[PDB]
RNA sequence: UUACGGCGGU
RNA sequence: AGAACGAAAGUCGGAGGUUCGAAGACGAUCAGAUACCGUCGUAGUUCCGACCAUAAACGAUGCCGACUGGCGAUGCGGCGGCGUUAUUCCCAUGACCCGCCGGGCAGCUUCCGGGAAACCAAAGUCUUUGGGUUCCGGGGGGAGUAUGGUUGCAAAGCUGAAAC
């Protein structure tokens, strides 16, 4: 993690959240992290890439998974942006 | 969803509005506003369909993000939606869990009916919640068809359609599942898969011999 | 430890409510403690109805009622079965009994 | 024994006291 | 009844983060707090943010990101000089890696760092982190 | 000799996690005793901390039944805090380090100021409530040691951490408690966004859906 | 006390689902079947799971009971499976909407799509069932 | 709740100086009839002679006659 | 209707 | 510092006296009943006036201010409306119906969060500790007592220790 020589003392890179931007901890249950595979321009067929988001466990069970990943997607090249 | 072969080909808008689908409720939720309309006169609030159907593409862009097929574990528990759960899972590959679910399913890895999935769909989030709060600890990502009626606490791609009434659960799995292969190579956008939306609907009680073969005496007989 | 969520009366914007007396032990209750039991029991015990009817001096006609409203103090209302004792996680309903007329 | 007859029963000492206090000036 | 302007909108900040929203409304506006809160935008805990500019204190919407954890404020403005600075820096910051409190002088509102960069001390004026 | 049932266990007993540092940035629940003894084998030190007599009150005589708080690590950061209750000593010392491997947590080392070598303290001062005891863990200058109470001392000196000072608030007797409150503190230090770890972070492919070959390849 | 313990409903399950066809209505047949089939200590509690079978000889040949056995199970996709009808509850093309969804599909833009006989349901707000128990 | 700004330390040492007096050790040591209690006064030994030997019986869950002189 | 009590330490 | 109002009981004066009823008188039941129960019954319950400031005066939660979930419902206003219903064969207000907004007594819900937990949308925003300001508490007994002050016709109240 960047000591004073520069290399990376540390155990591992811990992950954050794509909405509340909170660190996921290593125990916390209820942070799920799912993947949305988008499709070509042509057909509309799945063709092996996919996208990533991660919904940290308290503000799932906030309420607003759906809230979220409805609006972080919006902006993100998933339906209507309007 | 925004491309011109994922549009809402109105086809099955004249689905959308014949079984029910935009008749939610009465009583809108604060985390359900955005997926409203209007509310009518009688109370009942519509459902701007523009908007479950961006929804119920970007669920099935979750659905074909799974790779193994036969581990999305689709549930339900109430009676309208029981037939379709089970061949919804024959007509996409997964694994059905129909009626009571036993708590200690997702998290108790001792007994014999153990499943572990990486996805769920849920008919109902109030209703059904037992799966819902055992997803809690298991860290999975959630689907369920709203209502306007139901919260949603656990829920992550909530459709906002309907749940009460027979047709209109049967309607939005045989959406669904036409989607989720149509996203896939199954049906090539152009041959209409012709398999009836009336395979999915709950069930009549047991006059149904009576009336099979009260129209099979130019048949058999 | 505080039993309930009100203090057991129920009164909240107030500091002073009539004060009544109890019906059998005639003891002094605030009138928003006590347990009502109206009672609108049919005067004849209609038991008794068909043995009047024929000495009724007319065909149709309407047997009177009796109103009468109980409304006993809490000593006497545990005592006399009137209420139960309850409990702590089906205490915290406002419904009233339902009613098995037949 | 109660509070509100632990007080009574002072309440009749102090003013017994207080009038042993007033015989002997 | 308002006793202080600046302990009032760092608190709602600090009631908006735990919640996690995007916006906050700051309901009153002062030039006391629009150069406190360009010291965690310029050092990058907080984003943009507009000023409704009203003709009596004006109101300020602030993007929040996520990055900030606790930013609270020492009601009596307390009177600190230089060598009385490092002492605090271990009562109401975690470490000395990062946080910052801030705290004006007569040559402006600084952070602790910039205070001790020159030679200047002065009134403490509040913290975040 | 020994076969799992479920799908992180299975998907190790043929080596194919590495290193234990992902399955907590993916926070997996972790359920066998084996998948922890795979990884970390013959790296732990199993020493308890208290064994109290607890017992209720039946019919005829006291049911006496037994308490094992033991508290198992490394010397870099793998520390695990068990409790179980049995009604004999020994068989519940037994399953309470199945208990304690069980609920193993990283822990991140940091610096007090002036990074010049390797990592020594707490990265920040973090709290950890357990009903009444907080534990107020706090960053410490280099060259000064494990100053604490003597049971998060055992613990201190279990994830490996050289130097950190340490208050504590409560009725600090109640032994158990304040051995959970402890660790309740060294959990969140990959709980608290510390101001460096902004940048986002790149989501690479899951175990669950990079290892679906092996999942029913071999087993199914 | 006749309720017949749990080892004789556990018991007589297994046979009834394992060795349906097997077996009938008769109390008789069923006992020298448990005799051949299933290693039974002494002969009480023999034809006391024989009288469950008889019993539920005369059950499950009416009822779907919890009976998992494949015969009625092959005969469920009759109901689930099949009645797959000639004609959909949803495509005859004849519906009825309200003037605010004919808003709601305007701006989705099907209204010039639709056939679609517009009207207006009922007025005058009687919904909300009436507040206060009686 | 309490009382802070920065010209008030009177009011934090007015209130302080008679709150101090509520404990036992601050009482006893400072306000000086409980120097005068003690029949040391301001010691720790001080001589006497014997007048005669009294037993007490000790507390409750003992039986014994404890010894003591009566100095 | 009426209905009182239970030596000390284990 | 100081002021006003303050239930019931109490004192004092004058009307008053229906009901109920401290005391007390009996009659019971009781081993013993100066008590539960019954008849009687004074002072008092009633008014006018002059007093005492004490209550589980409890929301056992000081006042003010902000911020942070929802949902049906409620009261006083105000706003906008399908309609129904009122002299009204038409209006203007009335009633019911559907909403929203402000203030208010409250409620049901919620791993917001807090807590020793009961439980709290405040007992939340508190070791990630400072919105102002007032009072008050420091193991239990001794004791709200001994004394000094002051108040009152009196009852007592206010202020209020220590040995042990
Ligand atoms: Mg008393
Ligand atoms: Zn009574």
């Amino acid at each position: 993690m960047q000591n004073d020589a520069g290399e990376f003392v540390d155990l591992y890179v811990p992950r954050k959240c794509s909405a509340s931007n909170r660190i996921i901890g290593a125990k916390d249950h209820a942070s799920i992290q799912m993947n949305v595979a988008e499709v070509d321009k042509v057909t509309g067929r799945f063709n092996g890439q996919f996208k990533t988001y991660a919904i940290c466990g308290a503000i799932r069970r906030m309420g607003e998974s759906d809230d979220s990943i409805l609006r972080l997607a919006k902006a993100d090249g998933i339906v209507s942006k309007n | 969803g925004a491309l011109d072969v994922l549009q809402m080909k109105e086809e099955d808008v004249l689905k959308f509005l014949a079984a029910g689908t935009h008749l939610g409720g009465t009583n809108l939720d604060f985390q359900m506003e955005q997926y409203i309309y209007k509310r009518k006169s009688d109370g009942i609030y519509i459902i701007n369909l523009k908007r479950t159907w961006e929804k119920l593409l970007l669920a099935a862009r979750a659905i074909v993000a799974i790779e193994n097929p036969a581990d999305v574990s689709v549930i339900s528990s109430r009676n309208t939606g029981q037939r379709a759960v089970l061949k919804f899972a024959a007509a996409t590959g997964a694994t059905p869990i129909a009626g009571r679910f036993t708590p200690g399913t997702f998290t108790n890895q001792i007994q014999a009916a153990f499943r572990e999935p990486r996805l769920l769909v849920v008919t109902d989030p109030r209703a059904d919640h037992q799966p819902l709060t055992e997803a809690s600890y298991v860290n999975l990502p959630t689907i369920a068809l709203c209502n306007t009626d139901s919260p949603l606490r656990y829920v992550d791609i909530a459709i906002p359609c309907n749940n009460k009434g027979a047709h209109s659960v049967g309607l939005m799995w045989w959406m669904l599942a036409r989607e989720v292969l149509r996203m896939r190579g199954t049906i090539s956008r152009e041959h209409p898969w012709e398999v009836m939306p009336d395979l999915y609907f709950y069930r009549d009680p047991e006059e149904i011999e009576k009336e099979e073969q009260a129209a099979a005496e130019k048949a058999v007989t | 430890t505080k039993k309930r969520r009100n203090n057991g009366r129920a009164k909240k914007g107030r500091g002073h409510v009539q004060p009544i007396r109890c019906t059998n032990c005639a003891r002094c209750v605030p009138k928003d403690k006590a347990i009502k039991k109206f009672v609108i029991r049919n005067i004849v015990e209609a038991a008794a109805v068909r043995d009047i009817s024929e000495a009724s001096v007319f065909d149709a006609y309407v047997l009177p009622k009796l109103y009468v409203k109980l409304h006993y103090c809490v000593s006497c209302a545990i005592h006399s079965k009137v209420v139960r004792n309850r409990s702590r996680e089906a205490r915290k309903d406002r419904t009233p009994p339902p009613r098995f007329r037949p | 024994m109660r509070a509100k007859w632990r007080k009574k029963r002072m309440r009749r000492l102090k003013r017994k006291r207080r009038k042993m206090r007033q015989r002997s000036k | 009844v308002r006793m202080n302007v600046l302990a009032d909108a760092l608190k709602s900040i600090n009631n908006a983060e735990k919640r996690g929203k995007r916006q906050v409304l700051i309901r009153p506006c002062s030039k006391v707090i629009v150069r406190f809160l360009t010291v965690m935008m310029k050092h990058g805990y907080i984003g943009e943010f507009e000023i409704i500019d009203d003709h009596r204190a004006g109101k300020i919407v602030v993007n929040l990101t996520g990055r900030l954890n606790k930013c609270g404020v020492i009601s009596p403005r307390f009177d600190v000089q230089l060598k009385d600075l490092e002492k605090w820096q271990n009562n109401l910051l975690p470490s000395r890696q990062f946080g910052f409190i801030v705290l004006t002088t007569s040559a402006g509102i600084m952070d602790h760092e910039e205070a001790r960069r020159k030679h200047t001390g002065g009134k403490i004026l509040g913290f975040f982190f | 000799e020994w076969m799992p049932v479920t799908k992180l266990g299975r998907l190790v007993k043929d080596m194919k996690i590495k290193s234990l540092e992902e399955i907590y940035l993916f926070s997996l629940p972790i359920k066998e005793s084996e998948i922890i003894d795979f990884f970390l084998g013959a790296s732990l030190k199993d020493e308890v901390l208290k064994i109290m007599p607890v017992q209720k009150q039946t019919r005829a005589g006291q049911r006496t039944r037994f308490k094992a708080f033991v508290a198992i690590g490394d010397y870099n950061g793998h520390v695990g805090l068990g409790v179980k209750c049995s009604k004999e000593v020994a068989t519940a010392i037994r399953g309470a380090i199945i208990l304690a491997k069980l609920s193993i947590v990283p822990v991140r080392r940091g610096y007090w100021g002036n990074k010049i070598g390797k990592p020594h303290t707490v990265p920040c001062k973090v709290t950890g409530r357990c009903g009444s005891v907080l534990v107020r863990l706090i960053p410490a200058p280099r060259g000064t040691g494990i100053v604490s109470a003597p049971v998060p001392k055992k613990l201190l000196m279990m994830a490996g951490i050289d130097d950190c000072y340490t208050s504590a608030r409560g009725c600090t007797a109640t032994l158990g408690n304040f051995a959970k409150a402890t660790f309740d503190a060294i959990s969140k230090t990959y709980s608290y966004l510390t101001p460096d770890l902004w940048k986002e972070t790149v989501f690479t492919k899951s175990p669950y859906q990079e290892f679906t070959d092996h999942l029913v390849k071999t087993h199914t | 006390g006749r309720v017949r313990t749990k080892t004789v409903k556990k018991a007589a399950r297994v046979i009834i689902e394992k060795y349906y066809t097997r077996l009938g209505n008769d109390f008789h047949t069923n006992k020298r079947v448990c005799e051949e089939i299933a290693i039974i200590p002494s002969k009480k509690l023999r034809n006391k799971i024989a009288g469950y079978v008889t019993h539920l000889m005369k059950r499950i040949q009416r009822g779907p009971v919890r009976g998992i056995s494949i015969k009625l199970q092959e005969e469920e996709r009759e109901r689930r499976d099949n009645y797959v009808p000639e004609v959909s509850a949803l495509d005859q093309e004849i519906i009825e909407v309200d003037p605010d969804t004919k808003e709601m599909l305007k701006l989705l833009d099907f209204g010039s799509l639709s056939n679609l006989q517009v009207t207006q349901p009922t007025v005058g707000m009687n919904f909300k069932t009436p507040r206060g128990p009686v | 709740g309490k009382c802070r700004g920065l010209r008030t330390a009177r009011k934090l040492r007015s209130h302080r100086r008679d709150q101090k007096w509520h404990d036992k050790q601050y009482k006893k040591a400072h306000l000086g009839t409980a120097l005068k209690a003690n029949p040391f006064g301001g010691a720790s030994h001080a001589k006497g002679i014997v007048l005669e030997k009294v037993g007490v019986e000790a507390k409750q869950p003992n039986s014994a006659i404890r010894k003591c002189v009566r100095v």
